[PDB]
């Protein structure tokens, strides 16, 4: 058949403490880490199920899991029955849209992923979330995954990912047009497309570019 | 939490 396997996101150690008992009661598989097995992303959520964006929440919207609200957990202790998670799915966040339904949109839109025919290039630097991550991310939408600027093949459409604060000692993420014939974007292009589950226009985050 | 926010 197939497990349950959830992960927590937004959580205190003591609320972590529910879900642990929570999860031992019910056999529910629990773990530290999302990976292709996970079924359920539990999220730290407002009353309205929105919560904030974290790399567990992008991550599970990217795999088209269930994301529902910690809130789930909490009722279905003072019901002392399990619920239906369905009715507790998050429906937004703090930063897109407080109902944009992006886990749901990715949920039911896996044969149309939101980065078909795209291959990017995380080029590094990145802080808050390793560059395998958000790599993972991206392919898991779809996305065909290049290390190199060199290694983009030509004919798919190319698109550069950076993270311009990363930049210590470089502005050289104005540089990078030079490199290659190819778009270049902020991280949040990615976020906010994997959270909405829709692919943003490039517009808004085209980084200048010095020829 | 400590996991990190993005917003």
């Amino acid at each position: 058949n197939k497990r349950m396997s959830m992960v927590v996101s937004g959580l205190t150690p003591e609320e972590f403490m529910l879900v642990y008992k929570f999860a031992r009661k019910h056999h529910i598989t629990l773990t530290n880490l999302i990976t292709e097995e996970t079924t359920h992303v539990v999220m730290k959520t407002d009353a309205e199920f929105v919560c904030e964006r974290t790399l567990k929440y992008f991550l599970g919207i990217a795999g088209g899991k269930w994301v529902v609200s910690y809130f789930w957990v909490t009722q279905s202790i003072k019901e002392r029955k399990m619920l239906n998670e369905h009715d507790f799915e998050v429906r937004g966040d703090v930063v897109n849209g407080r109902n944009h339904q992006g886990p749901k949109r990715a949920r039911e839109s896996q044969d149309r992923k939101i980065f078909r025919g795209l291959e990017i290039c995380c080029y590094g630097p990145f802080t808050n979330m390793p560059t395998d991550q958000l790599e993972w991310m991206v392919q898991l939408c779809g996305a065909s995954v290049v290390k190199e600027l060199s290694s983009f093949t030509l004919g798919v459409h190319p698109i550069v990912v950076v993270q311009p604060d990363a930049w210590t000692e470089d502005n050289g993420f104005h540089a990078i047009g030079q490199m290659c014939e190819a778009p270049v974007v902020t991280r949040k292009w990615v976020l906010d497309s994997v959270a909405l589950y829709q692919c943003q226009e490039l517009d808004t985050y085209l980084i200048p570019q010095i020829p | 939490s400590t996991s990190p926010t993005f917003n």
